[PDB]
């Protein structure tokens, strides 16, 4: 049974996945645009 | 020469003498367990599992033998109170003897491996240098660990081929060693479900078997090998220490909060059962059930087990001790002899009053009596000259139901105040304070001592992980920084990427 | 069959003085609690 | 070095010092198991904590 | 010659922007009466 | 140097002060209004001087339950008439 | 005073065992060349 | 292989005004949220429902009396996640229940991990030994033992320190009255490490500045130094002779001296952390049993030990009702311990 | 017994001061 | 536009005076309204 | 008093009678000694971090320094390069003379203030008093953490020197 | 809620005012980095 707190658990999991996902998405993007000169 | 804090580094490149040192450490630890169990057996009193259980006597390793099924002595007693039993070889004495014998065998093996240190097995077949293939060693050892984990849960805990484990009712009254079936549903992750313990060892054992086969057959990626320095044995020390302090914090927490593997009949009650009046609520409920079923007050309370009343006493709360108050709890308040009975206090109007119990925070506490609605009706005053609530003014008496004082009532102020002072501690017991020359000051139980040692060790081992991890990742600069360090590597701008000379 | 990994061990005189001072001071600190 | 019967038997088990898999190898698969383990520890932590409450899971001595 | 939007620019403003907003909030509190 | 423009360069430039003579007071005023409109009280749940107690009560509305704590506060907030 | 009587041997071994360790290491350092 | 991982690595480790690194992904959000939560709470959030206290600038507190207070004792050791079963996603309720306290403590813990990873990361790129990271283990041991282990041993987070100036002072006085913490030899060692660290700081700084070589003509001696000069800027030999004749002993090895300066405060903080781990279980150094047996029987026996316990008894009885409101202590005037007249 | 112990430890420390000052390793310039 | 126009000492002086204004306002508040004990 | 528990007695009674924790000079004193210990481990760790390699791994690195040698034993540029990147470049010293001056000045000045706190509370100019400073609309006292400190101070005050006072005010 | 709009409005106008004064160089900075 999906209790309210188990629903709350999934909301926490999705939120953190979304936060880590956008963060790395933005980071990979910027690292590809502004490359170092070798 | 070597500074004193480095003498053991001579083993880093000597697998044979490393094995010898590890053999000697194992022999010392096994001998400690044997000699600790013998000392406990020579001091343990088995004659009263109700008011003098092992956790009142300072027993530390006895509960660990009992937890997994060793419950009896060759001299004919068991910890559950039975006489004339025959435990076979695996009595408390047989377990201690086995650890002593193992200690001596490991000592002899350590001598062999110290003398014959130059074994071909320890040499790399291509270079002839001493070399240990740590990645394949891990899969071998993890595979063996998985098999052992699985067999522990599948055979010992289930009772298939073994005794099971200690299990009890929610109030720690009827504990024994029982075969336990695995719980495969979500309650298997409830710390208080012993079935989850069985399920864990079967399932994690299988996973470790599989993961072990993986780690035997699949080499590490080049990128992880370089990054973790998998050719350097000190990287194993760093991560092994990290896992060990992880485990130490976990066993400290489960000892303090309670779980199916830290039963109260083996280690004593927890502090939180006092905070929440866990036992007092169960006592009251049983008394209601009797009162509702027609019995008198004297019959309701006399039907309360002494073992349950003893749990409802702050002297068995492990948060009442002191760091240098040493020895068993019996050295503090005494060896408990009998429940005196439940004290009921009344004022001159005949109202029932209730003593406010001592919270664990307070070394001392005032004596305050309320009615059922928490209104102050009597106390023991500090300044007498404006007392309004003294026992003398309010005509406080005490009557006892159950226990040895059953049916008696006291009305003289000094005696009534005497029992009210005791009642802040919960149920009231008679103690032998002479046998041990007890001093009347509370000590903590093995639950408390276990938790303290393991939290402290966990914290210190965190430093060990930091130190050995640093030494692994910074081995090249352990003696100092490069004498020819270019100021351009450390000044700003010269490189676009810090520390990367190709980015000038 | 001499083991090549042996190494001499040293403790210089200042380390002895430092070490003895630490141990005596720790004893002077903890003794009261040992007697209690 | 000294050879022994048991040393000869175990020789193959200590012969691949330094052997690696090219590049990243199985790292991405390792990362999946780590993340699954993290969610597992979170579940068992929050159950013990009573932050995660499940039907028929009563975190108390009253579960015997 | 120099860029305008850099990491330093972001780090400066994540601190400085709330600070000013908070200083105005705390300034207003000095005129609250009970 | 790390490539970013020196701070002393920026804060003595007219363009910096053209921009920031607006953005700084605008943020200050936003902060003031967050309090003066009373919005801070309701976002964070902080009592106003007249909402610590009911008129004749002198007991704290102390939360005493873990999982009904939200309802307890809501009940305390009703009893302010 | 009713002190714990094990305090005596506990203090004595606390001083002696590590002090003796340090003296052994120091004396055998001097005796090296 | 120059895939996306290596390109990210490039950008993270660029030499900019604020170095970022891989550690910065953990460090910067967590540090920023912990600080932002403390400023938000001390400015706007009350402690009325958890402690019966005002605690924000909004309510009229000043810099010394604002705090982010611990949750109510009824919360136990709940994580108090914003989406958890207590606040149930309600931001306002979360603030009123003490959710900002676990928010700050947990983001703070992970921020501290991130700062120590940053010390390791930068040290490995510049090529220095990582002893700055090793020294930072002592602040981490203090934070973890006081803010996490100690309340976890007690009944709830309520008894952890609250994040504020006066709230921390209450924490010091609670520790005297209830734990007799001044008596604890692990605290004593911490004190020796902190005051000895301050002492070493002052004496080595003063010694360098007063054994300087004259390497310039100006009366301001700071200019006569060049970061790349190979020569010591001050005379170890003159410094050694001064202290040998003033004090009897002196440093002669500059490398030992600077390791000693690392050692003393770091070891002190570690010892104090061990004693607080004991206080988590109430395993106090509260009494000397020998003193109590004599004093119980001999009403003329008095020491400074027994005098201080009477002070502790006053602290407990006079502060407990207000400091522990969930206990509902009603102590009538006649039971309060008091000396004559006062 | 306990008084003797305290004073004995103290007296050893004062003796240690003596040797550490007057029988130290001499610092030698090079 | 170009950094250099407004002298730094005037920037420092004006910024300093704003600090003194806002900090004096906070000390004023200790004696008036909330937290004044009146 | 000249003793360990007598010291604690002095500190406890001092708090009851002057609220020293709330005096800014004791607070500056704490900054002095907490800061002094921080900078002590700081300077210790940086210098130890940048010791120039002069020894093998089996010997103490301390033998890499010789009493009286002319040349410095660590690389201050590398230390600056590490610590400047830990914070930012301009938060790190590169002048050893001004670094060692800051090490001297910070704890010394803080302890001067601590001593002046004791010396001026000797004349009964006590720490900040915010007892009942926060009042609601009706006039109910709203307690703050300062009021909880006051409760602890009252307990120390009423028990100290329990037989020594005959009159209600403990004026000295 | 109108107080939300009263509070954000001074901030929104400040964002747009800074964008007006910086967009020529902003587009110029983005173009150079391409
Ligand atoms: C070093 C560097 C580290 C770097 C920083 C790392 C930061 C990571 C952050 C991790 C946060 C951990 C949160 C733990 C919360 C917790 O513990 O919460 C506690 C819960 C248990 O909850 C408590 O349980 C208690 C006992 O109840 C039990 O007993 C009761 C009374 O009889 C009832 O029967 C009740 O039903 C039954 O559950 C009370 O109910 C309390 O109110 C309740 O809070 O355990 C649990 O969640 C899990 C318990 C098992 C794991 C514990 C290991 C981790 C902590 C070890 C610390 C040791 C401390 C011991 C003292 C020293
Ligand atoms: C995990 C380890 C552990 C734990 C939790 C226990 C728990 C217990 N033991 Mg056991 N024991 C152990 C290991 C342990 N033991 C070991 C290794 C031995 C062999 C020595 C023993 C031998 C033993 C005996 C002989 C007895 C016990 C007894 C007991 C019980 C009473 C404990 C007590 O009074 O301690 C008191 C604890 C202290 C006073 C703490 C000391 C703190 C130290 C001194 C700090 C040192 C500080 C250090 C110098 C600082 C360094 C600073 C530097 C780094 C700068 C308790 C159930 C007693 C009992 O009741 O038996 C029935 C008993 O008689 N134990
Ligand atoms: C599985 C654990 C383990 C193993 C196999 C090692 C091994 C090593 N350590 Mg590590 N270490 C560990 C855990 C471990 N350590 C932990 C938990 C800490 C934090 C306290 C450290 C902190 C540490 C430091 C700071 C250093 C080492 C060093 C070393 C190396 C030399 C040690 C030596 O010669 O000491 C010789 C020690 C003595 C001769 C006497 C010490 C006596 C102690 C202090 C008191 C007695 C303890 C008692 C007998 C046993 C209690 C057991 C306990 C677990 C209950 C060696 C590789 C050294 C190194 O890196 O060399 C290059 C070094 O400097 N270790
Ligand atoms: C990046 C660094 C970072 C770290 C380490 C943390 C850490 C934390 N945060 Mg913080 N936070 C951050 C950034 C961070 N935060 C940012 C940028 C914000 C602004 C949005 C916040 C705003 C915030 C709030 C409002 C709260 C927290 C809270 C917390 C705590 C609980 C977190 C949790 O349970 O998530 C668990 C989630 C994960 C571990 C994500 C892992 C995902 C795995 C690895 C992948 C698998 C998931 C899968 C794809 C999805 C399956 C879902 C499906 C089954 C439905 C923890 C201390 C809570 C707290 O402090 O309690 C008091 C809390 O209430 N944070
Ligand atoms: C109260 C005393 C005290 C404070 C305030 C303090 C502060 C600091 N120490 C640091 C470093 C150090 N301290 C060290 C040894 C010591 N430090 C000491 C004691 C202190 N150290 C002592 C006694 C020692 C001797 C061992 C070393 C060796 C270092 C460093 O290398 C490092 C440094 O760079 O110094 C120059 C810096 C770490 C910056 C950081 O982590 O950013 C990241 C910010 C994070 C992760 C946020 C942390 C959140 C905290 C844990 C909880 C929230 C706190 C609230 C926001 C505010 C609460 C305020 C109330 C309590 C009043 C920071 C300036
Ligand atoms: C959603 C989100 C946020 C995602 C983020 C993910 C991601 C990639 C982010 C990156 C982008 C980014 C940078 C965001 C930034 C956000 C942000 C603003 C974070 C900030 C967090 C923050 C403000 C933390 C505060 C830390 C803090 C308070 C630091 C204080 C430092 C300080 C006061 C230093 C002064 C102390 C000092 C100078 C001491 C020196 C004294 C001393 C004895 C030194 C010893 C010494 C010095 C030497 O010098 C040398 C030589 C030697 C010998 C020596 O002895
Ligand atoms: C605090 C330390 C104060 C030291 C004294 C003040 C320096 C004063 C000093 O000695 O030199 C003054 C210095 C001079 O700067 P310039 O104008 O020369 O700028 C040139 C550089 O930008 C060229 O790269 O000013 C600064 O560096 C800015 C200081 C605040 C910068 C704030 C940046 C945002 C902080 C973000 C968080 C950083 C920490 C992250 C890790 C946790
Ligand atoms: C000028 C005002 C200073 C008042 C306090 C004294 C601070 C310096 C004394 C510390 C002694 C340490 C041991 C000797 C250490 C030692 O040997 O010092 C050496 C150091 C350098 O010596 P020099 O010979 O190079 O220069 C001093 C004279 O010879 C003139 O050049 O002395 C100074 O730097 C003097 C600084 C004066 C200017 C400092 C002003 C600081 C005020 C900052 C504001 C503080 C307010 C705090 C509020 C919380
Ligand atoms: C040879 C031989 C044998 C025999 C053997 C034996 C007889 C053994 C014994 C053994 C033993 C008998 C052992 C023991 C051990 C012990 C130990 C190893 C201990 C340790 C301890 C410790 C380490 C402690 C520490 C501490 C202290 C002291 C204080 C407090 C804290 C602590 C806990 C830290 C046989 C016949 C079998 C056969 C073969 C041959
Ligand atoms: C919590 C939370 C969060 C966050 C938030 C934040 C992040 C915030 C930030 C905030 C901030 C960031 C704020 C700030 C503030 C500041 C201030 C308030 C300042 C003040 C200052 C002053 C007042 C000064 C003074 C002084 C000094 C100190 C010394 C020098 C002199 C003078 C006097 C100037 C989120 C949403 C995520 C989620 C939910 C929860
Ligand atoms: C009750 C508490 C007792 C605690 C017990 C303490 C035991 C400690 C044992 C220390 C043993 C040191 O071990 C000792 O090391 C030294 C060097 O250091 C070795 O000495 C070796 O190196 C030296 C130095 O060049 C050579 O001159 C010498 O010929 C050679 O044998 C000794 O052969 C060994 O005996
Ligand atoms: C005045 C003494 C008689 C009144 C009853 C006293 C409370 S009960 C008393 O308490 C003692 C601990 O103090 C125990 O040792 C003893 O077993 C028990 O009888
Ligand atoms: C978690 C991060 C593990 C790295 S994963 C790794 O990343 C590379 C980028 O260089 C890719 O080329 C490769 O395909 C991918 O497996
Ligand atoms: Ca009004
Ligand atoms: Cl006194
Ligand atoms: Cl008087
Ligand atoms: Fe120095
Ligand atoms: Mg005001």
């Amino acid at each position: 049974t999906i209790t309210p707190s188990l629903k709350g658990f999934f909301i926490g999991l999705l939120s953190g996945a979304v936060v880590l996902g956008l963060t790395f998405a933005v980071l990979i993007a910027i690292s590809q645009i502004d490359k170092v000169q070798r | 020469g070597l500074p004193w804090y480095r003498v053991h580094t001579v083993l880093i490149n000597d697998p044979g003498r490393l094995i010898a040192a590890h053999l000697m450490h194992t022999a010392l630890v096994a001998g400690w367990a044997g000699s600790m169990a013998l000392y406990e057996l020579a001091t343990f009193d088995p004659s009263d599992p109700v008011l003098n259980p092992m956790w009142r006597q300072g027993m530390f390793v006895l509960p660990f033998m009992a937890r997994l099924g060793v419950t009896g002595s060759w001299s004919g007693w068991s910890i559950t109170g039975e006489t004339g039993i025959d435990p076979g070889f695996w009595s408390f004495e047989g377990v201690a003897l086995a650890h002593i014998v193992l200690s001596g065998l490991l000592f002899l093996a350590a001598c062999w491996h110290w003398v014959y240190w130059d074994l071909e097995l320890f040499r790399d077949p291509r270079t002839g240098e001493p070399a240990l293939d740590l990645p394949k060693m891990f899969g071998i050892h993890l595979f063996l660990a998985g098999l052992l984990c699985f067999g522990f849960g599948a055979f010992h805990l289930t009772g298939l081929f073994g005794p099971g484990m200690w299990v009890s009712d929610p109030y720690g009254l009827t504990g024994s060693v029982q075969p336990v079936a695995p719980e495969w549903g979500p309650d298997g992750f409830n710390p208080y479900n012993p079935g989850g313990v069985v399920a864990h060892h079967i399932a994690a054992g299988i996973v470790g078997i599989i993961a072990g086969l993986f780690h035997i057959l699949v080499r590490p990626p080049q990128r992880l090998y370089k990054a973790l320095r998998m050719g350097n044995i000190e990287t194993v020390l760093s991560s092994s220490i990290a896992a060990v302090f992880f485990a130490a914090f976990v066993v400290a927490g489960t000892m303090w909060y309670g779980s199916a593997t830290t039963p109260i009949e083996l280690f004593g009650p927890t502090r939180y059962q006092w905070d929440s009046s866990y036992f007092q609520q169960e006592i009251n409920r049983r008394v209601q059930a009797s009162l509702a079923s027609g019995a008198t007050l004297e019959e309701a309370w006399s039907a309360i087990p002494e073992k349950l009343a003893f749990y409802d006493y702050i002297g068995n709360n492990p948060a009442k001790g002191g760091l240098f108050r040493t020895g068993p709890m019996n050295k503090g308040d005494g060896i408990a002899q009998a429940w005196k009975g439940h004290a009921v206090f009344r004022n001159k109007e005949g109202e029932e009053l209730f003593v406010r119990r001592m919270p664990a925070f307070f070394e001392s506490f005032p004596v305050i009596l309320t009615d059922k609605n928490g209104v102050v009706k009597a106390d023991i005053p500090f300044r007498r000259a404006e007392s309004k609530y003294s026992f003398e003014q309010q005509g406080v008496t005490v009557s006892f139901y159950g226990g040895e004082l059953n049916g008696q009532t006291f009305t003289d102020p000094p005696t009534v105040k005497s029992y009210a002072r005791k009642a802040i501690f919960g149920e009231i017991f008679e103690f032998d304070t002479e046998t041990l020359n007890s001093d009347g000051i509370f000590r903590t139980s093995p639950r408390g001592w276990f938790t303290f040692a393991h939290a402290v060790f966990a914290l210190l081992f965190f430093f060990g992980h930091i130190w050995h991890g640093a030494r692994t990742l910074f081995r090249d600069v352990f003696s100092g920084i490069d004498p020819e360090l270019s100021p351009e590597q450390v000044e700003w701008g010269f490189y676009q990427k810090v520390g990367d000379v190709t980015t000038r | 069959e001499p083991n090549p990994n042996r190494q001499p061990v040293e403790l210089n005189r200042t380390s002895l003085y430092l070490g003895l001072l630490l141990i005596l001071v720790l004893a002077l600190l903890f003794s009261s609690y040992f007697f209690n | 070095a000294r050879r022994t019967w048991l040393g000869d038997i175990l020789r193959p088990l200590n012969s691949e010092y330094g052997k690696v898999a090219p590049g990243w190898g199985t790292t991405p698969l390792m990362a999946v198991f780590m993340g699954l383990f993290l969610v597992f520890l979170l579940i068992i932590l929050e159950i013990y904590n009573s932050t995660l409450i499940l039907d028929g899971v009563n975190v108390s001595w009253k579960a015997l | 010659s120099y860029p305008i939007f850099t990491v330093r620019w972001v780090a400066v403003h994540t601190l400085a922007v709330p600070t000013i907003f908070f200083l105005g909030a705390i300034a207003a509190m000095q005129f609250i009466q009970r | 140097t790390t490539g970013e423009r020196p701070f002393s360069d920026i804060i003595t430039s007219v363009r910096y002060w053209v921009i920031h003579s607006i953005t700084i007071p605008a943020l200050f005023i936003a902060g003031w209004l967050f309090v003066s409109t009373g919005l801070a009280y309701d976002v964070f749940g902080t009592p106003r001087p007249d909402s610590y107690y009911a008129q004749e009560q002198r007991s704290i509305p102390l939360v005493t339950d873990r999982f009904e704590a939200k309802q307890q506060v809501e009940t305390f907030l009703e009893q302010l008439k | 005073m009713e002190v714990n009587q094990l305090g005596l041997i506990a203090t004595a071994l606390f001083v002696l065992v590590p002090s003796v360790f340090l003296i052994i290491l120091y004396v055998q350092t001097e005796s090296q060349q | 292989e120059r895939g996306w991982f290596d390109i990210l690595d490039d950008w993270l480790k660029r030499d900019r005004f604020v170095f970022v690194g891989w550690s910065g992904i953990l460090l910067f959000p967590c540090a920023y949220l912990a600080l932002g939560g403390w400023l938000t709470g001390t400015t706007f959030v009350t402690s009325w429902y958890t402690h019966g206290l005002a605690s924000s600038y909004l309510e009229g507190c000043n810099f010394l009396t604002v705090a982010v207070s611990t949750p109510a004792n009824s919360m136990g050791h709940s994580l108090l996640l914003l989406w958890g079963p207590e606040a149930q996603g309600d931001f306002t309720r979360w603030c009123q229940l003490g959710g900002l306290w676990t928010f700050i403590a947990l983001h703070g813990a992970f921020g501290l991990i991130g700062f120590m990873l940053r010390q390791f990361e930068i040290a490995r790129l510049v090529g220095v030994r990582p002893y700055n990271a090793i020294a930072f283990s002592a602040p981490i041991a203090v934070f973890v033992s006081v803010f996490l282990i100690y309340p976890l041993g007690q009944s709830s987070w309520f008894f952890a320190p609250s994040f504020g100036v006066a709230a921390i002072f209450r924490f010091l006085l609670f520790f005297q009255g209830f734990h007799n913490w001044t008596l604890n030899p692990f605290h004593m060692m911490g004190v020796a490490g902190v005051l000895g660290g301050a002492l070493l700081c002052a004496i080595h700084g003063a010694t360098v500045e007063n054994t300087l070589f004259q390497d310039g003509e100006g009366a301001s001696t700071f200019r006569a130094f060049n970061p790349t000069q190979a020569e010591e800027t001050y005379s170890m030999v003159t410094a050694n002779r001064f202290w040998s004749q003033i004090f009897g002993i002196a440093f002669s090895n500059k490398r030992w001296l600077h390791f000693f300066m690392l050692f003393v405060p770091v070891t002190g903080l570690w010892m104090s952390a061990i004693g607080v781990v004991g206080l988590a279980l109430n395993l106090r150094s509260y009494d000397f049993i020998s003193q109590e047996i004599r004093a119980a029987e001999d009403p003329e026996f008095e020491t400074f030990y027994t005098k201080n316990l009477l002070l502790n008894e006053g602290i407990r009885a006079w502060m407990a009702p207000q400091d522990q409101p969930h206990e509902n202590f009603v102590f009538p005037e006649e039971v309060l311990p008091r000396g004559n007249a006062l | 017994m306990e008084t003797i112990t305290y004073v004995f430890i103290f007296a050893c420390i004062i003796a240690l001061f003596f040797f550490a000052i007057f029988f130290r390793e001499p610092p030698r310039i090079t | 536009s170009e950094g250099g126009r407004i002298p730094l000492w005037i920037v420092a002086t004006v910024a300093g005076m704003g600090v003194i204004v806002i900090v004096g306002l906070f000390f004023y508040g200790a004696y008036a309204g909330l937290g004044s004990s009146l | 008093p000249l003793g360990i528990s007598g010291t604690f007695n002095f500190m406890i009674v001092f708090q009851a009678e002057h609220n020293i924790l709330m005096h800014p000079f004791h607070q500056l004193g704490v900054a002095g000694v907490f800061g002094g210990a921080l900078f002590c481990a700081m300077h210790g760790s940086l210098v130890t971090s940048s010791l120039i390699r002069e020894t093998t791994e089996t010997e103490s690195a301390n033998y890499g320094y010789k009493f009286g040698q002319e040349e410095e034993t660590y690389n201050i540029v590398a230390a600056h390069g590490y610590f400047g990147r830990l914070i930012f470049q301009y938060a790190s010293f590169n002048n050893s003379r001004s670094l060692h001056f800051f090490l001297a000045a910070w704890p010394v000045v803080g302890v001067w203030f601590a001593a002046l706190g004791i010396s001026t509370m000797a004349f009964n100019l006590n720490g900040f008093n915010f007892n009942h400073s926060v009042i609601d609309a009706k006039g109910n006292v709203i307690n703050t953490w300062a009021d909880i400190i006051n409760r602890a101070n009252l307990g120390m005050e009423v028990m100290h020197e329990r037989n020594a006072h005959n009159f209600p005010l403990d004026l000295a | 809620d109108w107080r939300v709009l009263v509070v954000l409005l001074p901030v929104l106008l400040a964002a747009g005012w800074a964008v007006r004064n910086i967009l020529p160089y902003a587009v110029k900075q983005v173009q150079k980095l391409l």
